[PDB]
């Protein structure tokens, strides 16, 4: 596995003398390895775009759930609190309006 | 009791949590027996009511009518190991399909659930056709039934990863 | 509103100004603002003072009225921008300053620091403009100009060759269908294999026992749909979804 | 002086300088506030401002000044706004809705849209075109793209952009014609660089130097992704349902930059796609098999940005590694005392 | 009901053990170590994805 | 060493199940050579025609050594397919959505979107190796619409995921 | 918005450690994946105390 990442020092020299015929058949060579490094490096970023989907969808599920829950439970006696001024404000509503027929009598 | 409830992962008791606090609105834990067969199905199984009421013996012994969370865990426990599969609904299916030919009529079987097992009310066979005979040809596709009611119940997480 | 409640709020801007005015420079030079606190706090003040003063020159329908509020509203904004390039100066040069804090602690939202962009910048020029964008738009069809590249697409390449993408449609179909195949082979042996089961045990379903199943089913999908239907009422009126806008 | 401003402005407009603003926002640039950018200060880290602050900075430098000549004439004059960033970060989308906010006219004056215009001493002429148009008929903004390759004076970068004529050829004409504006004028000089760090020595000087303001454009945090995926999906006309697992997307997605997830959105959401979105919603496995193709910024692009960050004068002066670059400050008294003390 | 901080001052001297050098000892050790490593990372993920979402 | 094994392993157990699948007789271990190329297709892999000639003679050759005639053994069957998964050469791996629609981009030079299927269904039988009219037929009841047109599209990313395991 | 300390350019390398294995790497690569693990647990803990404040 030659590492294509690291230029050697001199591979321009060997370009130099290299034929026409020759040069065509070292670009289409470089070209085939290229794409075949792009499709590589293609599927590798979808599984490991996968992969990180996963493990943090894992946590993400259980997680949500016991967050769903323990809201749920929370807002619910908030939801429990505001009843109480509903029933507050249409009482002295009802007073304004009682006292306010009273004057239209 | 412990050894039924360790083969619970804790997604499931999540969930199970989950469904038993929706009908627990008060939060004292406790969830009441006629409700009790609603959370029995709101998870995916599908209790009859004889079913409903054994078990309902079976847990609330002191008949207060309220079954609490260790009860509801160890309950699932025990009857997840006999869960209705889809092939054994199919098979069900295929009884009244008298024509093997893949549909049944939507008139045969609002009359099937209105007359024969556990009577089904004249509403509830009206949305089962309503959401069955979807385009409202008069004919039941009772395979993509069972898939349709299979669906939204046993771990949808499952069916998007097998793909 | 109303038009009053209008002229109201515009009245209440020139106190506001006044006011700040008078804190920046209060009877006491002690009390003058020394600090990046008290200077951020004045700096908000003017920002709500040129935004509500923005807003009722927009709206107000008398004419000399907004007519008084034009010089205003731009000598607010000037007099903000400067303040704007004073703290700037005197935050070592940041052109961002954070106050996220200040606006905690005196109980405002990071949307106070949204600058809102005056309308009578465009409104104002509307056939100015509009006959700019005429003469733009006859020059650009008139001389044939391309505008700007649109959003760019991942480059996924040039089609294939015809007798390679036939080939490789027929691969992947015959892999499909030997998928299928090998699921409704699986799909049949557990029929077989569960029918086998009930042979031997001498259990045939009957009608009644069908029906008792499928009836559970149905039972178990409606009442899902009802529970994920209150569910949802539940949600929305505890406040964990929002209700469908009417 | 014999020539027409009307048709200086149909050859502006003809030469593809001069061009039609599109209609887009400020806003438009989604992204939530920093909730302890000033905690970051209190525990001595320098946040990456929010693009609310930098949507806020821009607007009071430029857009509240320049939109009224009153405000302009005695508001502090800022005639310079510096826009860097990594590549598809929205520099051209600010640009184009400040433009558009300010009602100003648009001369681009970007290498690449002048290569091939007015070669030679030519380029010396479109400058005065462009400021005597912008002169005549403010508010108007001129335009540079790739500004760290104006005041570049090395030749083996200018000839390795593959240009006719270099990059630099604008570069003297557009410094004389700098220092004739005025406060008042409604002139200003919008600058887009992608690699600012490219300016060394000699030109590093000349670069940092044309700019007044230095506005740093970071990418977007967790919750600005999260509203940059749905707003991005809505601008492709695509919609993400309310059960759409968007935290898990923009967690995955960490890293990744406003217009390169739009490109990856346009490629992902066909007109197909949209008629069926009703039918299937997108999915994050069908997001990555586009972003698979896609490659993120490379974390050397991002530390060669925050270098040139420190090296930007405020935080340059808040890093003790400079004393403050005042203008009065005249060069060659540095040298003079260390070259006349080897004499004696 | 958030789950009250009386166990983050437990868990910090939880977390501080053996902070020491590894030069010399045993590829036993290295591994459990690796797996420990291994368990409070997957831990410090979950609980960050918990209060993230 | 550790991911290699389990790797093996798990190669081990798909090609199990898949001989499991299309066993002949439960608990007779065996697999008719007529079903033997979609139990090969069943492992997540789609080797070439060329490569299913070659798996189909080398499972006759290792077969001769035994007398059971037009039948596959569990051994053989897995000891071929899990060499092939384990070398994890290039034919065997599946395209990606990319590749399947710059493919389907050939028949549509116009890009209207969709392909004629009367078109599609001559040009697969009479170029490649010569597709079948009962799969052909079953092909087009999937991406055939009622117009006859083949929304590309759609296909190629069900030409994706289908078993896409990641 | 972990704060981007000044160091981590070796990191990218060492992160891309596989977890399989572990019997077999020598002491030295197991010291390098003890550092990998407890770097990346230090940045899972402070993106979660990120969110936390």
């Amino acid at each position: 596995m030659v590492k294509a990442g690291k230029k050697v020092k001199g591979a321009s020299k060997v370009r130099e003398n290299e034929t026409e015929e020759e040069k065509k058949i070292r670009l289409e060579m470089e070209a085939l390895a290229a794409d075949e490094a792009e499709r590589k490096a293609q599927e590798a970023a979808r599984v490991a775009l996968r992969e990180r989907q996963l493990r943090e969808q894992r946590y993400a599920h259980l997680n949500g759930i016991k967050i769903h829950n323990q809201w749920r439970k929370i807002m619910r006696m908030a939801k429990v609190e505001e009843l109480r001024r509903e029933i507050e404000i249409l009482s002295q509503n009802h007073e304004r309006e009682v006292d306010r027929k009273d004057a239209i009598m | 009791m412990a050894a039924n409830t360790e083969q619970l992962t804790e997604e499931q008791i999540a969930e199970f949590k989950e469904a038993f606090a929706l009908f627990d609105k008060d939060g004292d834990g406790t969830i009441t027996t006629k409700e009790l067969g609603t959370v029995m199905r709101s998870l995916g199984q599908n209790p009859t009511e004889a079913e409903l009421q054994d078990m309902i013996s079976e847990v609330d012994a002191d008949g207060n009518g309220t079954i609490d969370f260790p009860e509801f865990l160890m309950l699932m426990a025990r009857k997840m190991k006999e869960t209705d599969h889809e092939d054994e609904l199919r098979e069900a299916f295929k009884v009244f399909d008298k024509d093997g030919n893949g549909f049944i009529s939507a008139a045969e079987l609002r009359h099937v659930m209105t007359n024969l097992g556990e009577k089904l009310s004249e509403e509830e066979v009206d949305e089962m056709i309503r959401e069955a005979d979807v385009d409202g040809d008069g004919q039941v596709n009772y395979e993509e039934f069972v898939r349709m009611m299979t669906s939204g119940a046993t771990d949808d997480k499952d069916k998007k990863g097998h793909k | 509103m109303a038009n009053v409640t209008y002229d109201i709020m515009w009245r209440e801007a020139m106190m506001e100004l006044l006011d700040q005015l008078e804190a920046e420079n209060p009877e006491d030079p002690a009390l003058a603002p020394k600090d990046l606190s008290e200077w951020a706090c004045i700096y908000i003040k003017y920002l709500q003072i040129m935004r509500k003063l923005e807003t009722a020159y927009d709206q107000m329908v008398h004419p000399q009225k907004r007519q008084d509020m034009r010089k205003a509203l731009e000598a607010c904004i000037g007099r903000m921008l400067e303040i704007r390039h004073w703290m700037v100066k005197l935050n070592r040069g940041l052109d961002f300053i954070n106050l996220d804090d200040i606006l905690v602690d005196l109980k405002l939202g990071p949307e106070v620091l949204e600058v809102p962009v005056p309308k009578y910048f465009i409104e104002d020029r509307a056939k100015e403009l509009d006959d700019r964008d005429k003469f733009l738009e006859a020059l650009i069809e008139k001389y044939n100009v391309k505008g700007p590249a649109a959003s760019p697409i991942i480059r996924i390449g040039a089609p294939l060759g015809e007798d390679e993408a036939i080939l490789m449609i027929q691969k992947n179909e015959r892999g499909r269908q030997a998928r299928e195949r090998a699921r409704l082979a699986a799909i049949t042996k557990r029929q077989r294999q569960i029918e086998d089961r009930r042979v031997r045990l001498g259990v045939t379903l009957s009608h009644e026992e069908a029906a008792r199943k499928i009836q559970a089913a149905i039972r178990g999908f409606l009442w899902r749909r009802r529970i994920k239907k209150e569910a949802d009422k539940e949600l929305m009126f505890i406040g964990m979804k929002p209700k469908p806008r009417d | 002086a014999d020539r027409s401003i009307e048709s200086l402005f149909a050859e502006l407009v003809s030469n593809g300088i001069l061009q039609q603003c599109p209609h887009v926002h400020v806003r438009d640039y989604l992204g939530s506030s920093s909730f302890m950018a000033a905690t970051l200060e209190k525990a001595n880290i320098i946040p990456d401002p929010s693009m609310a602050q930098v949507r806020q900075a821009l607007t009071e430098y430029a857009i509240l000044p320049l939109g009224s000549q009153f405000i302009h004439e005695r508001a502090p004059h800022t005639k310079s706004l510096l826009l860097y960033g990594a590549e598809k970060t929205g520099k051209t989308l600010m640009a184009q809705s400040i433009a558009n906010l300010s009602g100003s006219n648009f001369f681009d004056i970007s290498p690449r849209n002048t290569d091939g215009k007015y070669p030679g001493k030519n380029v010396g002429m479109m400058v005065h075109m462009v400021f005597k148009v912008a002169r005549t008929m403010a508010p108007s903004v001129v335009y540079i793209d790739e500004a760290e390759k104006v005041f570049l004076t090395d030749k083996k970068k200018l000839k390795e952009f593959g240009s006719q004529e270099p990059f630099s050829r604008i570069k003297k004409e557009l410094l004389k014609e700098a220092k004739t504006l005025a406060p008042g004028e409604r002139v200003l000089v919008l600058g887009n660089s992608r690699e600012p760090y490219l300016c060394a020595k000699k030109d590093e000087k000349a670069f940092m130097g044309f700019w007044s303001k230095h506005v740093f454009m970071p990418l977007p945090d967790y919750a600005s992704r999260r509203i940059v995926w749905p707003g991005l999906f809505e601008r492709h006309q695509g919609r993400l349902t309310y059960e759409f697992d968007l935290s898990t997307l923009a967690h995955i997605s960490d890293g990744y930059s406003a217009g390169q997830l739009d490109m990856a959105v346009h490629s992902l959401l066909t007109k197909r796609r949209i008629e069926r979105l009703r039918a299937a919603p997108v999915d994050i496995p069908e997001i990555l098999q586009w972003l698979c193709k896609v490659e993120p910024v490379s974390r050397e692009v991002d530390e060669a940005l925050r270098k040139f960050m420190d090296k930007t004068p405020a935080m340059a002066v808040l890093k003790g590694g400079g004393k403050p670059g005042t203008a009065g400050s005249k060069p060659g008294t540095a040298d003079k005392k260390k070259k006349g003390g080897k004499k004696k | 009901m958030a789950p009250k901080k009386k166990g983050t001052k437990k868990e910090s001297k939880k977390d501080a053990v053996a902070t020491g050098d590894i030069e010399g000892a045993s590829v036993e050790e290295l591994n459990q170590k690796i797996g420990t490593l291994e368990k409070e990372k997957n831990k410090e993920e979950e609980y960050r994805n918990y209060m993230q979402l | 060493m550790s991911k290699l094994n389990d790797k093996h392993e798990r190669v081990r157990a798909r090609v199990r199940e898949a001989f499991i699948l299309f066993e002949h007789k439960e608990g007779s271990r065996l697999v008719d050579f007529k079903d033997v190329p979609t139990a090969v297709r069943a492992c997540g892999v789609n080797p070439t025609a060329v490569q299913m000639t070659h798996i189909l003679d080398q499972l006759a050759a290792l077969n001769a050594e035994t007398d059971a005639t037009g039948y596959v053994g569990l051994e053989n069957f897995e000891l071929v397919v899990c060499n092939f998964l384990i070398q994890q050469e290039a034919s065997l791996f599946r395209d990606d959505y990319h590749t399947l629609l710059r493919a389907f981009r050939a028949f549509d030079p116009d890009g209207r979107g969709f392909i004629d299927a009367e078109s599609f269904k001559s040009l697969l039988t009479g170029k490649g190796e010569a597709l079948s009219e009962d799969e052909l037929a079953k092909m087009m009841t999937v991406a055939a619409d009622g117009e006859g047109k083949i929304w590309y599209e759609d296909y190629a990313q069900r030409l994706a995921n289908d078993g896409r395991t990641i």
